[PDB]
């Protein structure tokens, strides 16, 4: 016993095969994202590129 | 799938054209038939002569 918590949180998720349509800014650095197979509009999104 | 990703644009360019077709074929249509903006409607007398 004689002891107390900390102040600190931390988060689990699990990665699964997944294809994702990335975005490259000007600068080179990866600004937005889409998930293809999420929903009917990211697959839209996917499928036109 | 994960082999045919990086055909991405031979499927695109493929669906853009097959979408070209079908929209034309409904514009097809409407310029053979819905030239006329009124649906008139026949007489009920048919005194036609
Ligand atoms: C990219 O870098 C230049 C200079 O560092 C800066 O002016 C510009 O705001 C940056 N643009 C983005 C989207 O980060």
């Amino acid at each position: 016993s004689g002891w107390t918590a900390g102040a600190a949180a931390y988060y689990v998720g699990y990665l699964q095969p997944r294809t994702f349509l990335l975005k490259y800014n000007e600068n080179g650095t990866i600004t937005d994202a889409v998930d293809c197979a999420l929903d009917p509009l990211s697959e839209t999104k996917c499928t036109l590129k | 799938s994960n082999l045919l990703l990086q055909y991405g644009s031979f499927c695109t360019q493929l669906n853009r054209a097959l979408t070209g077709i079908a929209v034309e074929q409904d514009k097809n249509t409407q310029e053979v038939f819905a030239q006329v903006k009124q649906i008139y409607k026949t007489p009920p007398i048919k005194d036609f002569g």
